[PDB]
């Protein structure tokens, strides 16, 4: 710089920096766990001041017996559109 | 969704103001709406109209239930694994420490088994960089 215009450059310089490494972490498989099924509840439900009716279906697995309940009641402004249906089922396994 | 249960519920909910309509008449049954209904509320003159829908979905499971994992043994620092015993290949292999040239990374030993599997809970690496005058060198310090 002295040499192609008679001026110095100023001096730099960069200290000492420290970069950061994240603790990274990565998870491997051991074994498989696959849940047992117990429980199974599905309902539906509409509202209006003319018409409100509910299903609700419950499927159950206790012991060596499934269960299935079957609900289904409506009512409206008519005399005779209000209804219910019951189903209860109970299927037991032994050894096929 | 977690590890208990499955849950969907799905909420609607619908307000109007149908009101001067159902204030309706039907000529051919010469009767009117609320009246053919026989219902008064809301039917009759028609207030704030309402309609709800809901749905609700659950699944109940077992965290556990079946649970097949391989079994593994923690003694100290090193987790053993009774894997098959097959007595094909060698017994076990040892490893020794190696130093790697125009560096200072220390790899400590190893000893590798084939009938069963032997993992070591922890490993170290000491510090090591390299030799650049007036540069940056880039020192990595030690790791666990």
């Amino acid at each position: 710089a002295n040499k192609i215009a008679d001026f110095e450059l100023p001096t730099i310089i960069v200290p000492e920096q420290t970069i950061e490494i994240p603790s990274i972490k990565f998870s491997v498989p051991a074994g498989i766990v696959i849940p047992s099924f117990q429980a199974l509840t599905a309902r539906f439900e509409v509202d209006s001041p003319v018409y409100n009716a509910t299903w609700s279906a419950s499927l159950k697995n206790k012991a060596d017996y499934v269960e299935t309940v079957l609900d289904s009641t409506c009512s409206s402004t008519v005399q005779f559109l209000e209804y219910e249906l019951n189903v209860l089922g109970t299927h037991k396994i032994e050894d096929g | 969704n977690d590890q208990e249960k499955a849950h969907l519920d799905i909420a609607g909910s619908l307000e109007g103001h149908l009101r001067f309509l159902k204030n309706i008449i039907l000529p051919v049954y010469d009767k009117s709406l609320w009246d053919f209904l026989k219902l008064d509320v809301t039917t009759s003159i028609g207030r704030r109209q309402h309609l709800r829908v809901s749905t609700a979905f659950v699944y109940t499971k077992n965290p556990n239930g079946y649970s097949f994992s391989i079994p593994v043994k923690v003694l100290a620092d090193k987790f053993i694994i009774p894997g098959l015993k097959l007595n094909d290949l060698n017994s076990v292999l040892v490893m020794p420490t190696f130093h790697v040239p125009f560096t200072d990374l220390q790899v400590p030993s190893c000893k590798l088994d084939f009938r069963e599997i032997q993992i070591y809970k922890k490993l170290r690496t000491s510090s090591f960089a390299l030799n650049l005058p007036t540069l940056p060198e880039v020192k990595f310090p030690e790791v666990d």
